RNA sequence: AGGGGAUCGAAGAUGAUCAGAUACCGUCGUAGUCUUAACCAUAAACUAUGCCGACUAGGGAUCGGGUGGUGUUUUUUUAAUGACCCACUCGGCACCUUACGAGAAAUCAAAGUCUUUGGGUUCUGGGGGGAGUAUGGUCGCAAGGCUGAAACUUAAAGGAAUUG
């Protein structure tokens, strides 16, 4: 949200649901941001180094949080099978 | 008074003004 | 406001049933709004069962109960029978015991 | 009726919480402990209190009591934990359903076998 | 009976978006629905859509992102007098710096901004933002 | 649910939907060649019928109609398509 | 002395989080009012309204006092707090606090044309509470705040220079009106416009980066 | 982006089938689940144990990704989880909650049960619903042991198992722990059936 | 979708309907029926000059106890008889 | 206007009750209640919720129809039937649970998809009384139905929920 001359104006460009791309606003105290850790050879789990996702309070209320995550992590590489895109 | 009795009240009242007016036709 | 979704009592897809006469006051009341008890009981009673068997021909006989459907009128249902009156919530419960 | 007020019962809790070592099954000494460790304004209330911190003490020795947890118990249990020497791969093979086995066949490999069926 | 086949295809979209979905199937499609669908896509408010061909009137599968708050239809196709395009965008768009009135002119189904640049006007279909 | 392939639905969950609610709609009736070896020729019957279909030359009955699929008669034989 | 009892509280006092925009970014639940006191000290209290309410009891009539308070700077941060105690100053102490907790951001904007510093709104927004709906509309500069004296002060403290308003319903009930105007400017930062379509990497949480420098003992 | 050896071993499958973790629910069957796998006739559905193990891994991945391993709470008011969870928390960072939850533990600093974690493991979202509801007032991701009839409202990543009873719960909890340790961890290498008995995590007697 | 017609040719029905319903306006009806000119002691004009018939002592409604000094007036352009209050302390002493 | 007229029973008459008791309760019982041929056109005629069309969320029952199964049961010699069990699917009467959403609330799968306000169409309401009254027209054998004002008066009347 720039201004007259290129300068950045208006604080705070909010997070978004990785699932719906809706804005995750402040009073949305039901939203969630999962940190999934990257792992290296021989199972070591590398502290402070995550593949991360964010889900809106909406999606979680609707119970879609598990399925939505399933897709997301898997077509990113953390799952193998589980989720199907057909029904 | 009960509405239905008041509806009956004016039914009577009406039938009377129906009479009086008829004396004059 | 509206006090019940069954309104008075239980009729959805009909518009007219047919009055039964109340067993206790003779009041007419729709059949589906009736409040109904199957009063079954032995023709004898409590203590008479021994005296009955004993002063009889036959080995223990058989014994027959009396089967009587009962149709109360709401006010009659409340004044005695099944009624209490229940809280806003407990009202919703259709379970018998 | 001799049901104790809250002030008493509450004081027993708080005491047993932070002075379980010291204290005893005995009232008389539990009595005297109170004078040292805590401030009370009447002889009566102190007795009142101690006779109940005594009572509470007396059946803690025979298993825990809700409300009171002086950490020593939660660790006493955590060591006390252990069991087993059997498990539940003996003997022979795993008995599966038709479809369980198909679940096996359609993902993995090695598995002992055993069929079933069942009805309505 | 269906009066505006457009109205259904718009509504259906909005509902999916609101329910947080990513795709709608709509029925039964028309030339008009497609072109309206096409404008929305030109500006990002949906992704890819696809015409499946029943030997009937058609179905459409739309794939939507999430940048869509509303896509509505204007029920009578009111005539608009190029001077009064202003008044419309005002009544029913969120701000003057984005969002579109999309309408039907003699020179194609176009969003009001294109309509202005080309200098044509006409009747008014719905809108997007 | 929330995200899925409307365009490539699975054959089973497609097979179980209503005949007008599949992706593109089509019938799930079928035709067969039917024969009772008294003769040497086969007649073609619709899986559903309404008319009690008689064979080529012989007054015979082949099937009686029902509320849907015709019941083929007594001892016969058939092959779809 | 402070002594926080919050992962978030400790981190703030510990000078590890400098601005609320951070908190709003990760949508952190605030519980300790002193958070928004060190985090935003330019605030000013406003007692919007005070009404007597009363209750009947098995031995008494509890007439206590309800007070509505709005706090904010005049620079994009509001908070509306409603509390009822039986002393008036008591109701005003607590209300200010509650209103500090409720402190939220405003997305302000230009009526149209870039120029220098957002003076209005980014979109129209509606807020409803009870029967009242308050509808906020972008307006050219020097339009002012077109609103009734209560809502105008709320928009002012919230830091909006020019906006239009329309209201609907029994607006005479101040409690619902401000709560709806409060919802309305709150809604501005959940409105997705094309300038916010750009994907962002998803920032990392203060609760994890200063994991150590938070935490109980 | 896949480990390589973290495939589902034959001994684990054996492990799981013996515990009946794959034995689903009956007529009941929440629509929100493709974790299913063919209806075993007369009631029971069979649970895709691969996707079980595979969720479990993700669970573990997420769990041992909390900087301080203790604000990883394991709830279970279900007795069948109480013994298990206490054990889980023992072996890993994890603070435990067995027995009664007590409401106002995530909201309300004033409470003495007060936690403020970064993640919740939980065993029956029906029985332990207070925790799931509470956390969603305050931004806490929720890993959860679910079944074929469990409410997936506000639980991300469901470990699809069998809270019908017995060992399954314990089995999973053990496996959970057993994996969170094999990660940046105080453990080992390849197969390694692990020292600790799986029957340690179990509901006791009578 | 409830109510009114929407269509592009339904202008007439839309005007008629309004016409029909405007009648429930208390002020509109008074205007169009010419109630003013017809009822109402004045013509419909702002003031009216009349002649004093008797001085009244109207007793006030509850919850007020008083005697409101008034006058019976016969409007000149009219013959219409009307009663009117005489405002302020005394003033009835001025009329006759 | 005929027939019928067992029953229960406006009216009437009576026994009691009561300060009174034109009633409630008890008795007698006219009309009526039933039927034919004509009238009448109103009911809290109610779900106090117009109709057609789309979309939006879960669950177990049930009525009708249909499809599927090396299902159960009927014995004869196995079938064929029939009733039953499981899955699915149209269309019904409803209930359960949630609520994204709606509401002033009670509540509501519509009373949702509405100030981010437009799918098509019908009808009615515009503070309370005055009053469904007056008047005219029209229908009716009548009782009455439909249509249906004003003068004047008045600051409330009303809804839902809360505490007493
Ligand atoms: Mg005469
Ligand atoms: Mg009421
Ligand atoms: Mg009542
Ligand atoms: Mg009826
Ligand atoms: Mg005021
Ligand atoms: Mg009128
Ligand atoms: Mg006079
Ligand atoms: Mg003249
Ligand atoms: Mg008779
Ligand atoms: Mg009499
Ligand atoms: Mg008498
Ligand atoms: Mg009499
Ligand atoms: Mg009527
Ligand atoms: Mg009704
Ligand atoms: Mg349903
Ligand atoms: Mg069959
Ligand atoms: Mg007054
Ligand atoms: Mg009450
Ligand atoms: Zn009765
Ligand atoms: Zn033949």
């Amino acid at each position: 949200m720039e201004n007259d001359k290129g300068q950045l104006v208006e604080l705070y460009v909010p997070r978004k649901c990785s699932a719906t791309n809706r804005i995750i606003k402040a009073d949305d105290h039901a939203s969630v941001q999962i940190n999934v850790a990257k792992v290296d050879e021989e199972g070591r789990a590398i502290p402070g180094e995550y593949v991360t996702y964010a889900l809106s309070g909406y999606v979680r209320s609707r119970g879609e949080s598990d399925d939505s995550l399933n897709r997301l992590a898997q077509n990113d590489g953390l799952l193998k099978n589980v989720w199907s895109y057909s029904r | 008074m009960r509405a239905k009795w008041r509806k009956k009240r004016t039914r009577r009242l009406k039938r009377k003004r129906r009479k009086v007016r008829a004396r004059s036709k | 406001p509206k006090k019940r979704a069954s309104n008075g009592r239980n009729k959805k897809g009909r518009g007219h049933v047919k009055p039964v006469r109340c067993v206790n006051c003779s009041k007419s009341i729709p059949k589906d709004k009736a409040i109904k008890r199957m009063a079954i009981r032995n023709i004898v009673e409590a203590a008479a069962v021994r005296d009955l068997s004993e002063a009889s021909v036959y080995p223990e006989y058989a014994l027959p109960k009396t089967y009587n459907k009962l149709h109360y009128c709401v006010s009659c249902a409340i004044h005695a029978r099944i009624v209490r009156v229940r809280s806003r919530e407990d009202r919703k419960n259709r379970a018998p015991p | 009726g001799r049901v104790r007020t809250k002030t008493v019962k509450r004081a027993s809790k708080a005491l047993i919480e932070r002075y379980y070592p010291k204290l005893t099954l005995d009232f008389q000494t539990n009595k005297r402990l109170c004078d040292e460790i805590a401030t009370i304004q009447s002889k009566r209330l102190r007795n009142k209190i101690a006779g109940y911190t005594t009572h509470l003490m007396k059946r803690i020795q025979k298993g825990p009591v809700r409300g009171i947890s002086f950490k020593l118990q939660e660790e006493e249990r955590e060591r006390k934990d252990q069991y087993v020497p059997e498990v539940s791969r003996s003997n022979g093979v795993l008995n599966v359903d038709n479809q369980t086995s198909d679940l096996v066949k359609s993902l993995g490999l090695k598995l002992p076998l055993s069929v079933i069926n069942v009805s309505a | 009976t269906r009066s505006s086949v457009l109205a259904d295809a718009l509504n259906a979209i909005n509902n999916a978006e609101k329910t947080g979905k990513r795709q709608v199937l709509i029925r039964p499609s028309s030339k008009v629905i497609i072109k309206f669908l096409q404008v929305m896509q030109k500006h990002g408010y949906i992704g890819e859509f696809e015409y499946i061909d029943d030997h009937r009137s058609g179905k459409i599968v739309v794939q939507l992102n999430g940048r869509l708050n509303k896509c509505g239809v204007i029920s009578p196709r009111f005539n608009v007098k190029i001077g009064d395009i202003e008044k419309w965008t005002a009544n029913l768009l969120p701000a003057r710096q984005f969002g579109y009135v999309i309408l039907t002119t003699s020179a194609g189904i176009m969003d009001h901004e294109e309509a202005r640049r080309k200098h044509v006007s006409g009747k008014i279909l719905g809108f997007v933002y | 649910v929330l995200v899925q392939d409307l365009l490539h639905p699975t054959a089973a969950s497609e097979a179980r939907k209503h005949k007008l609610k599949t992706l593109v709609q089509g019938p799930r009736s079928y035709f067969l060649d039917v024969k009772c070896p008294g003769c040497l020729n086969i007649t073609t019957v619709f899986s559903h019928a309404q008319t009690a279909v008689t064979c080529e030359s012989c007054s015979t009955i082949l099937c009686t109609p029902t509320g849907g699929k015709a019941k083929l008669s007594e001892g016969t034989s058939f092959r779809r398509k | 002395g402070w002594v926080p009892v919050t992962k978030l509280g400790r981190l703030v006092k510990a000078g590890k989080i400098t601005t609320i925009e951070e908190i709003f970014l990760h949508s952190l639940p605030v519980k300790e009012f002193q958070i928004i006191d060190t985090l935003l000290p330019g605030l000013q209290d406003e007692v919007m309204n005070i009404k007597p309410v009363q209750k009947q009891t098995r031995a008494g009539q509890r007439t206590r006092f309800k007070a509505v308070v709005v706090v904010g700077d005049s620079n994009g941060h509001v908070g509306l707090g409603i509390k009822t105690a039986k002393e008036v100053a008591g109701a005003i102490r607590a209300g200010i606090i509650i209103a500090k907790l409720s402190v939220i951001p405003i997305r302000r904007g230009y009526w149209g044309t870039n120029l220098g510093q957002p003076h209005s709104l980014a979109t129209k927004t509606t807020g409803k509470c009870g029967s009242v709906t308050v509808r906020l509309i972008p307006a050219p500069r020097g339009s002012g705040i077109v609103a009734s004296p209560a809502v105008k002060k709320l928009l002012q403290l919230a830091g909006v220079e020019d906006v239009y308003t329309q209201s609907n319903g029994k607006t005479r009930t101040l409690e619902n009106t401000l709560k709806a105007a409060f919802v309305a400017i709150g809604n501005t930062y959940g409105f997705l416009t094309p300038n916010l379509w750009a994907e962002q990497p998803l920032p990392v949480s203060p609760l994890d980066i200063y994991s150590d420098e938070a935490s109980a003992q | 982006s896949l480990p390589a050896t973290f495939d589902l071993t034959p001994e684990d499958a054996q492990l799981l089938l013996a515990a009946n973790t794959h034995l689903g629910a009956r007529n009941v069957q929440v629509h929100q689940e493709p974790y299913v796998f063919n209806a075993r006739p007369d009631g029971v559905h069979v649970i895709n144990v691969g996707k079980t193990w595979e969720k479990l891994v993700l669970a573990a991945r997420i769990i041992a990704a909390i900087p301080n391993p203790e604000d990883v709470v394991a709830i279970s008011s279900r007795t069948f989880g109480q013994r298990a969870v206490l054990k889980f928390a023992a072996h890993t960072g994890a603070t435990p909650i067995a027995g009664r939850f007590t409401p106002g533990s995530f909201t309300n600093y004033i409470t003495r049960s007060f936690k403020e974690p970064r993640l919740v493991i939980v065993t029956d979202p029906r029985s332990d619903a207070q925790a799931i509801k509470e956390a969603s007032y305050v931004n806490i991701p929720v890993i959860a042991l679910t079944d074929l009839d469990s409410p997936s409202e506000f639980v991300d990543v469901a470990i699809p198992c069998n809270n019908r009873g017995k060992h399954s719960i314990g089995l999973i909890w053990y496996l959970l722990a057993r994996e969170v340790l094999r990660l940046r961890g105080a453990l080992v290498d390849r197969t390694q059936p692990w020292s600790i008995m799986p029957d340690l995590y179990f509901y006791r007697d009578p | 979708g409830k109510g009114k017609p929407r269509g592009l040719n339904s202008a007439r029905k839309l005007r008629v309907h309004r016409r029909n319903n405007r009648w429930a306006e208390n002020n509109y009806k008074k205007r169009l029926l010419g109630t003013a000119f017809k009822s109402s002691p004045f013509g419909g004009s702002s003031h009216a000059k009349g002649i004093v018939l008797e001085k009244l002592g109207i007793e006030s409604k509850q919850p007020n106890s008083a005697i409101r000094k008034c006058v019976r007036v016969q409007l000149i352009k009219n013959g219409k008889k009307v009663t009117a209050f005489v405002p302020n302390d005394g003033c009835l002493n001025f009329v006759d």
